[PDB]
């Protein structure tokens, strides 16, 4: 009919690499994201952002490669290759962590995109959106991880910095000053993920051995019918297995199927809660009554309090070269240490 | 001759289950590969070998071994001819390429099965007799072995013996200990801290005796399966199959993958700390035997210091009250070695002699052994996590016991998988439910 | 189990194919390493040569310290090293 | 009667039983009883225990000032070592509960038990004619909690090193291991982050897919989930219409058509992850940690010139120059 | 068939092709870069 | 930011006179220091006895002074203690005691000068990191 029908007739069209309107939107992104890291991994430094090197090109290896955060100073800054940081010049720009803001801002849309194309491609194939539904849950976390946690802090500086080992710190931090582990909400998170993984394995290996017989060989991959028609493994079987070994057993595989969609995507979510909360540092850091019971009585000690001193030696020596701007200078005598070591 | 209308490809060597001739081409062609390697080894470590160097700063772990049967080495360990090693490195090397021969020949040009180009080699899993008894020539072949290693220790030279008098040196074993009531008496041994079961052997006599033992109880049984047939139970009890018998052969490393992890973490003398390094007791022991020596000169008391929490710095007592190392080293108090034990008493560490028979090749030993503990990274940073790289060394000691952890426990899972497998096939349904008769079906709901 | 493209196999194996891109893959691969080699990718992203991270004497970090004014702060400290 | 014993045999083995007891559950069912009631009287009751050997106890149980995160049952003291604990082997309990007695009795019995339970998971399937290969998935987790609860306390020594049961008790493992160890910086941990990750991935790709494209056959104000009936023959959700919307999303090759071919690979990437982080644990038992790059990258005077591996290195070192205060005596942490 | 070859397949394989050995080359370089 | 001859002009005896390595003799002795004392002395200290580090301010007010090439030389051939008041080649590598530390066999006298020349030119680039210990990892 109209351009506008035209335009939308081409995007639409069934090709290797369905584009869509999503597409619009998804790979200009998706690819400057994936791009900026790459290039940054191997090419810009960390130096004037945290006196570190963090690129190929310095000596770092994958494990050590990494797009740091811009510097403190910056604060929330969008860092804009055009704006009074960087000025338009590119190399500045760089050497400011202009590419952590690149690709996290980018990354961000990307994700949008993408749910939308999850949500545009279903629609055309005429499927239900749980597919959906269920990339809420990444979404949430990059969010709440990547955006709304330094938002809350002093600047972007203490934004996960993209990277391996990037990472480990940001694990390594988060014990350390926040007392994550000890958290409610991080527990519901890996109870989600871990029994998210158990799901996984323990369905897949309910259908592979109790798979019916529908061919004469020994690898029975082929003995497949990509055309529907009887269920290909005894749903009979399995329930009567699990009901004699767990006690417990499915049996409404629509159910069985929606339930794992749930596990792994509350636990991401409330994971993020969590750390929505960490933004304002308002964290589960301490137990009072048992703080109190710690300063009149000398002798009692629980796995808790040890953990604690755990924090205060990684918070002692790590601070200095993990916030250079803040120019701390902690004397040897000041550093707390247990005996010998 | 058998493709995808056999098995799938990736399970491609299971299309091999029928076809005697070829299935020998295979374990003569990798029994190639495993002395290849040996060999080649060998000559790769030699060529990096270093004479005036501990050969567990050098990532050696074959050299090592031979060194412990009494080759090239001499006081202390100390490497006097490197004949001996390219000797057995080359030797295995050619035999690679006789055996690599054969497998080649077995699958690819030569029958491709057995049974017909003649009987006697042929065979039939289900074969109750022929199995039991090429077992049985098996259990001959590894039974001369043990004895193989019972002369060389008795005529032809010796073996290592860390615990010389003399101090450490090849040493000729002219007494193994034969009493039965003591040579099995290991399989009697708890597996837990102290009493150690078989890893706690600590005299060459024993080594040695019980190989005796082994060689013979084992031709012994080599005979008996020649000359026999499973009894009913043996039948009644087994699953009588090709994956079955691998299976029972799978979960039989895996087991023997772990007594191995053990020994060379453990054992000091079979393994001796002169070519590998020193044990994870061992150094965690020279620590506190290193500082007990050094503040001792600076003129403290070592019998009654007290350390932070009251126990006693340098010396305190075990839980059966012998006297022991102090600090994280309290767990340690189970180590026995050459260099320490000219320190204890009856009633453990003297007090007498600490305070004045310590020995300077002790102090030294104590420091080597201190640092050269078994703490490493993969890329090879010798000491803790939060070591500078320098130091590039990862004892010979974790390399062994990590790499055969991991083999060890694949192959308990290999042990399960196949033996799951055999069980299914024996009665029939490893390849799914009889959409006809699903078993389940007929059984009353438990409801 | 079709659309318009051209079975990337049938491509993969044209000899056609390798007659491009036995010229266009190695272009491109000494071309990044030049990029390298010639020090140039130094400059486009500011990234300090071995020799660059500090001055001969100072052992001190070229921390940028405020915002505004960072690109001017960032300058000044390259007017250090030589 | 056929004969007692063979019936008893029949009973055992019957598939008829609520709760299959099989020859494996002989063992199982009452190492694991032993176990957990153990365990329950412990978390609950027991007192301090001197987990280091230095005389500090440490106490971890309810009744004693702990609270559900917090409490734990305790590991065998350090004067212990590997040395076998039974109760037999104390003047008295109250001797036995100081040196942590009660966790042995407990890492023992379960890890016994569960491993019966491995060989249970294999048992059943045989006697209802379906496939073995499930205790295979299970053997992952198993293979964990013995690397966590025997493998690394042998390798280290002492029992005294292996993982408490409870939860703080646990973080303290874990912090501790990675001063340690540096286990971040080890593949065998990342690669079991990637299966756990990864697992989670795909349990939520799976269970969306496919629920998203089931058939319809309720009405628009019921339960989407009655449109199942148990035992029913044909499939309830459209994969040919899932792998097309799937395959849509990335591309077609880069997608399952193949329902067995989908459910391999989802019980495949966890469990083979797993098996890689029980392996890793296994393997830094016997001291061979993760990646060094301390002071690696150095500029051309010879400065050391920082990476995120040393800001790594500095929380390592916080940990380690804590933990266990007054344990140690000496410059190098051996033990 | 009568297949065509600059399409959008096309396209979308060679942002990430022609980059990536772009890279490979750059980073094969620095393997010798020292001090 | 270079490893400049300037930094290479470290001290050859007690009466001030000096003498200048080359970018080989350091690397050598870089590589010569891992050989056979990383071992104990990795990054300047001394795990069989933190008391006495290789700063060289130590080195200086160590007995006879062993702050200069000829002084960590002899003390590579005949080790004595702090104060020198007393030998300890036998519990210590050195030349007269090569019999008991293989790894100082090969070791000559062009080696024993580039060992000497990397402990005090380490600390001129390292600094206080050279002496201290984890505190400044
Ligand atoms: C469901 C199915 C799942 C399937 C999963 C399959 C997973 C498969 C994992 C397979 C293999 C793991 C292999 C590990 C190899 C380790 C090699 C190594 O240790 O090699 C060590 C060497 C050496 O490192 C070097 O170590 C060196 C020095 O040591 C020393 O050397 C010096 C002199 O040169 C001095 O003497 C010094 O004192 C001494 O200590 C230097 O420090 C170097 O600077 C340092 O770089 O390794 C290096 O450089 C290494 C750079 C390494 C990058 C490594 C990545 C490793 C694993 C990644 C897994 C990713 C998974 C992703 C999954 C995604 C989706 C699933
Ligand atoms: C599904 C989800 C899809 C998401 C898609 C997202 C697409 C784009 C996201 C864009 C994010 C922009 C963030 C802007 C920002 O951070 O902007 C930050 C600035 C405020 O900046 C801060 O200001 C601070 C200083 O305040 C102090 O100093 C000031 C003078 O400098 C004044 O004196 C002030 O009164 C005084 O308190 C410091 O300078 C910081 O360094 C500086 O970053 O403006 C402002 O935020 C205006 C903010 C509107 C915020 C909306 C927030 C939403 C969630 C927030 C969670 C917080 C926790
Ligand atoms: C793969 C696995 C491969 C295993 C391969 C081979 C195993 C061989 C074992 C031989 C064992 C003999 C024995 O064992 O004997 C075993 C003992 C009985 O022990 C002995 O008890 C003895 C002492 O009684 C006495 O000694 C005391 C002082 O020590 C007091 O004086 C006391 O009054 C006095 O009566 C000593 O304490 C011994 O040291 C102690 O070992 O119990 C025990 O082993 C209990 C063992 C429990 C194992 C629990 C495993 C849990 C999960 C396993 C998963 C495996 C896969
Ligand atoms: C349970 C736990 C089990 C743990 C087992 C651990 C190790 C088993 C190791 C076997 C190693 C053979 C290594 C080798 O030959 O190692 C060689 C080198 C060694 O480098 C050398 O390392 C040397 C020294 O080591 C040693 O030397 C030192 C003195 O120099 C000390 O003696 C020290 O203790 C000793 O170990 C020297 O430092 C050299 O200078 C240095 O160059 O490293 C390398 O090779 C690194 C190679 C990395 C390969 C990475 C592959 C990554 C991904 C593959 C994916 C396949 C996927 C298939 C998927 C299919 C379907 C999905
Ligand atoms: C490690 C040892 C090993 C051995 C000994 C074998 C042996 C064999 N395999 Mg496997 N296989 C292996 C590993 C091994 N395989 C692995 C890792 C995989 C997974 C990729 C497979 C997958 C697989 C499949 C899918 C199939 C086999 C089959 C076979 C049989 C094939 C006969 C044939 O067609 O010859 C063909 C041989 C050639 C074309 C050339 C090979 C030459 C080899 C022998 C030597 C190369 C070395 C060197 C050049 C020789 C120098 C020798 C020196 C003395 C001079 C044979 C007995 C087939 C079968 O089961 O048939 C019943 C089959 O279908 N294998
Ligand atoms: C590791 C086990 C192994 C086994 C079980 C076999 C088994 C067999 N082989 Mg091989 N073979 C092997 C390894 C093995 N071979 C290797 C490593 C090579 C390469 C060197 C060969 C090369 C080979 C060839 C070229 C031929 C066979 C043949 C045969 C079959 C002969 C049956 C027959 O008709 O009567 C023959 C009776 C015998 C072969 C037994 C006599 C063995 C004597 C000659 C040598 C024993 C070895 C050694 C010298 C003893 C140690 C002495 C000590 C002082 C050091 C038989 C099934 C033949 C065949 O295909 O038949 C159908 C054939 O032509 N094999
Ligand atoms: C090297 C491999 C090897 C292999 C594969 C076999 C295999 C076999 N042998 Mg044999 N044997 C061997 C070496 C070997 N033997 C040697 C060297 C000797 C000389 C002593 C013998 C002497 C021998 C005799 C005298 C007999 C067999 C018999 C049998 C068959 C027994 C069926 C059975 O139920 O066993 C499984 C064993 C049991 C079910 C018993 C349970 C024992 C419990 C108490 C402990 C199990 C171990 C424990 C859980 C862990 C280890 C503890 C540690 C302290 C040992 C079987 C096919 C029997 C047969 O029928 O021969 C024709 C028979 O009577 N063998
Ligand atoms: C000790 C002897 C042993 C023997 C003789 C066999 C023999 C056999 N096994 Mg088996 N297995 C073993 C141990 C053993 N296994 C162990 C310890 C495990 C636990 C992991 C398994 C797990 C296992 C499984 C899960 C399966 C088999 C299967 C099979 C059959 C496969 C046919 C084939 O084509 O190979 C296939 C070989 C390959 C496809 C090669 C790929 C190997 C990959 C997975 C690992 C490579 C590891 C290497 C170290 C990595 C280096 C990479 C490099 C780039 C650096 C065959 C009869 C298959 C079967 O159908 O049995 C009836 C099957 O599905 N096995
Ligand atoms: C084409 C389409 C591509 C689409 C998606 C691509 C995603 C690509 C990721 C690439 C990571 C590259 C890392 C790299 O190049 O490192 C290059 C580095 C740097 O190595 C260092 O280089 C320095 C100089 O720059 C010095 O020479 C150092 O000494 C040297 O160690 O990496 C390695 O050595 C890596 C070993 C990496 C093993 C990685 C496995 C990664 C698996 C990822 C996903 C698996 C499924
Ligand atoms: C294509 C999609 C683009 C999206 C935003 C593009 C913004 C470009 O913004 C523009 O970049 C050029 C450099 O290329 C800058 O030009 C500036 O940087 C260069 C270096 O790169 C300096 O030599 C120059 O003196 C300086 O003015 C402009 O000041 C800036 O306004
Ligand atoms: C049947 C729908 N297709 C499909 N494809 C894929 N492909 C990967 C690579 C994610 C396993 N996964 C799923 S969910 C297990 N489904
Ligand atoms: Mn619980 Ca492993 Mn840090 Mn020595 Mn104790
Ligand atoms: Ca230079």
């Amino acid at each position: 009919r109209g351009w506008f029908d035209i335009l939308d007739d081409w995007l639409k069209r069934d090709r290797f690499v369905f584009v869509g309107w999503s597409g619009i939107l998804l790979f200009p992104c998706a690819y400057l994201a994936l791009g900026g890291w790459l290039t940054g991994t191997t090419f810009v430094t960390s130096w004037y952002t945290h006196g570190l090197a963090s690129s190929y090109l310095e000596g770092c290896n994958f494990l050590t490669v990494a797009v740091s955060t811009p510097a403190n100073s910056m604060g929330h800054s969008l860092l804009l290759l055009w704006g009074p940081e960087a000025q338009g010049d590119f190399t500045r720009w760089c050497q400011l962590g202009g590419l952590w803001t690149f690709i996290a801002l980018h990354g961000a849309f990307g994700l949008i995109g993408f749910m939308l194309r999850q949500f545009e491609i279903a629609r055309l194939v005429g499927v239900r959106p749980y597919n959906a539904i269920a990339f809420s849950a990444p979404i949430a976390v990059f969010v709440s991880v990547f955006l709304i946690y330094p938002l809350g802090q002093s600047s972007w500086f203490f934004a996960p910095s993209f990277g391996v080992a990037a990472i480990f710190r940001f694990l390594l931090f988060f014990q350390g000053f926040h007392n994550w582990t000890l958290n409610p909400f991080h527990m519901m998170g890996v109870a989600g993920v871990l029994g998210g993984a158990l799901l996984c394995a323990i369905h897949g290996a309910t259908v592979e051995n109790t798979l019916f017989q529908d061919g004469e060989g020994a690898s029975t991959f082929r003995a497949f019918n990509p055309t529907q028609a009887e269920e290909t493994y005894s749903m009979v079987t399995a329930n009567r297995f699990w009901s004699q070994i767990f006690g417990i057993a499915f049996s409404n595989k629509r159910w069985l199927h929606f339930f794992m969609l749930f596990v792994p995507v509350t636990g991401l979510w409330m994971s993020a809660i969590g750390v929505v909360g960490l933004a304002l540092n308002l964290r589960s850091y301490d137990f009072i009554s048992q703080e109190i019971r710690a300063a009149e009585d000398p002798e009692f000690e629980t796995f808790y309090t040890k953990n604690l001193l755990l924090n205060e030696g990684i918070r002692a020596w790590m601070a200095p070269q993990d916030q250079p701007h803040e120019n701390f200078v902690f004397p040897e005598e000041v550093l707390p240490r247990g005996n010998a070591l | 001759d058998q493709e995808s209308s056999g098995f799938a490809w990736w399970a491609g060597n299971a299309r091999l289950i029928n076809l005697s001739g070829k299935l020998l081409g295979a374990h003569v062609a990798h029994a190639g590969l495993i002395v290849f390697w040996a060999g080649a080894m060998t000559l790769f470590e030699l060529a990096h070998f270093i004479p005036e160097k501990p050969m567990y700063e050098q990532g050696l772990i074959l050299i090592p071994h031979i060194a412990t049967l009494g080759w090239g080495v001499g006081p202390g360990g100390e490497v006097v001819d490197t004949f001996p090693f390219f000797v057995v490195g080359v030797v295995h090397l050619i035999s690679s390429a006789v055996l690599g021969f054969g497998g080649v020949y077995h699958a690819i040009r030569g029958p491709e099965t057995l049974e017909e180009y003649s009987s006697f080699f042929g065979y039939d899993w289900k074969d109750k007799n022929k199995m039991t008894t090429i077992l049985g020539f098996h259990l001959i072949v590894l039974g001369i072995g043990a004895l193989l290693l019972v002369a060389k220790a008795m005529f032809f030279g010796g073996l290592y013996d860390t615990w010389a008098p003399g101090g450490g040196d090849v040493r000729v074993i002219t007494n193994p200990t034969l009493d039965p009531r003591v040579i099995f008496g290991y399989l009697l041994k708890s597996p837990f801290g102290g009493e150690g079961w078989i890893v706690s052997v600590n005299n060459l006599e024993d080594v040695v005796g019980g190989h005796i033992w082994i060689g013979l109880i084992c031709i012994a049984g080599g005979i008996w399966h020649i000359l026999t047939t499973p009894f009913g139970w043996a039948r009644r009890a087994f699953i009588w199959s090709g994956e079955a018998y691998l299976s029972y052969s799978l979960g039989a490393l895996s087991m023997m993958g772990f007594i191995a992890t053990c020994f060379v973490w453990f054992n000091n003398t079979v393994y001796p700390s002169e070519f590998y390094g020193p044990t994870g007791p061992e150094a965690s022991q020279a620590q506190a035997m290193t500082f007990l020596i050094r503040d001792q000169k600076l003129g403290a008391n070592v019998g009654s210091a007290q350390g932070p929490t009251g126990l006693g710095k340098y010396l305190m007592r075990s839980p059966t009250g012998e006297i022991i190392f102090g600090g994280e080293t309290m767990r340690f108090w189970d180590f026995r070695g050459p260099w320490l034990e000219p320190l204890r008493g009856p009633n453990g560490l003297d007090l007498n002699k600490i305070k004045n028979d310590i020995q300077p090749w002790q102090e030294r030993r104590a420091a080597e052994y201190m640092t050269h503990a078994p703490l490493g990274s993969l890329n090879s940073v010798g000491g803790v996590a939060t070591e500078i790289n320098s130091v590039n060394f990862v004892s010979p000691r974790s390399w062994l016991a990590t790499s055969h952890f991991v083999l060890a426990f694949f192959f308990l899972v290999g042990h399960l998988w196949h033996a799951g497998r055999a069980r299914a096939a024996a009665a029939g349904f490893e390849k799914g439910i009889d959409r006809e008769s699903e078993p389940v079906l007929s059984m009353p709901s438990l409801d | 189990g079709t659309t318009g493209e051209r079975p990337f196999s049938d491509i993969i194996t044209s000899v056609r194919y390798w007659v491009i891109h036995s010229i266009t893959i190695p272009a491109l691969f000494i071309a990044g390493w030049l990029f390298v080699s010639t020090g140039l990718a130094y400059d486009v992203f500011g990234t300090p040569r071995p020799d660059s991270y500090y001055a001969q004497e100072q052992r001190s970090i070229p921390l940028v310290t405020d915002r505004f004014e960072a690109k001017q702060q960032v300058e000044t400290f390259l007017e250090q090293l030589k | 009667s056929a004969n007692l014993w063979e019936r008893f045999c029949n009973w055992v083995t019957s598939t008829d039983n609520r709760l299959y007891v099989g020859w494996f559950g002989v063992i199982m069912i009452p190492t694991l009883l032993a176990a957990t009631i153990c365990f329950v009287i412990a978390f609950i009751a027991a007192p301090p225990v001197d987990i280091d050997g230095i005389r500090e106890p440490v106490s971890g149980s309810l009744l004693y000032g702990n609270n559900i995160i917090t409490g734990a049952v305790v590991p065998s003291s350090n004067a212990i070592g590997l040395h076998f604990y039974p109760i037999w082997e104390a003047a008295s309990l109250d001797e036995w509960l100081y040196n942590g007695g009660p966790y042995q009795l407990i890492i023992f019995h379960f890890l016994l038990g569960a491993s019966c339970y491995m060989g249970r998971q294999w048992e059943l399937s045989y006697r209802l004619g379906m496939r073995p290969w499930i205790c295979v998935a299970y053997s992952a987790p198993l293979a964990s909690a013995f690397a966590v609860f025997l493998i690394y306390p042998i390798g280290q020594g002492s029992f005294s090193d292996g993982m408490p049961l409870g939860i703080s008790g646990t973080f303290n493992f874990m912090i501790v291991f990675q001063a340690e160890h540096n286990i971040l910086m080890h593949p065998f941990h990342q690669l079991g982050v990637a299966g756990v990750f990864g697992g989670a991935l795909f349990c939520a790709m799976h269970g969306s897919l496919v629920t998203s494209s089931l058939i319809r056959e309720t009405t628009e104000t019921e339960s989407a989930n009655y449109g199942y009936k148990f035992g029913q023959e044909e499939e309830t959700y459209n994969i040919v219409a899932a792998h097309g919307y799937f395959g849509r999303l990335i591309f077609q090759y880069a997608s399952f058509n193949n329902s067995r071919s989908l459910h391999f690979f989802l019980a495949a990437w966890p469990v083979v992850g797993v098996w890689f982080t029980a392996l890793g644990i296994s393997t830094m038992a016997f001291n061979l940690n993760g990646f060094n790059f301390n002071h690696s990258v150095i500029d051309a005077k010879g400065n050391v010139i920082n990476t995120w591996a040393d800001i790594i290195n500095r929380a390592n070192l916080g940990m380690e120059v804590m933990h266990e205060r007054n344990a140690h005596n000496f410059p190098l942490d051996l033990a | 068939v009568s297949y065509p070859i600059f399409t959008v397949r096309w396209v979308a394989v060679h942002t990430l092709a022609v980059p990536t050995i772009f890279f490979l080359g750059a980073i094969a370089a620095m393997q010798f870069i020292q001090r | 930011a270079e490893l400049t001859p300037e930094v290479l002009t470290v001290p050859l005896n007690s009466e001030g006179k000096t003498i200048t390595l080359t970018e080989k003799q350091y690397l050598e002795g870089k590589r010569l220091f891992q050989y056979a004392c990383a071992s104990c002395h990795v990054g300047g200290i001394t795990k069989t006895n933190p008391s006495l580090d290789l700063r060289t301010e130590t080195l200086a007010l160590a007995t006879p002074p062993r702050d200069n090439i000829e002084g960590l030389v002899d003390y590579m051939k005949n080790p004595t203690t702090y104060d020198g008041e007393q030998e300890i080649a036998e519990v210590h590598p050195s030349l007269r005691s090569a019999d008991i530390f293989p790894k100082m066999r090969n070791l000559t006298e062009k080696d024993l000068v580039a060992i000497a020349g990397h402990i005090l030119v380490e600390p001129k680039i390292l600094g206080d990191k050279w002496g201290g210990g984890k505190v400044y990892y």
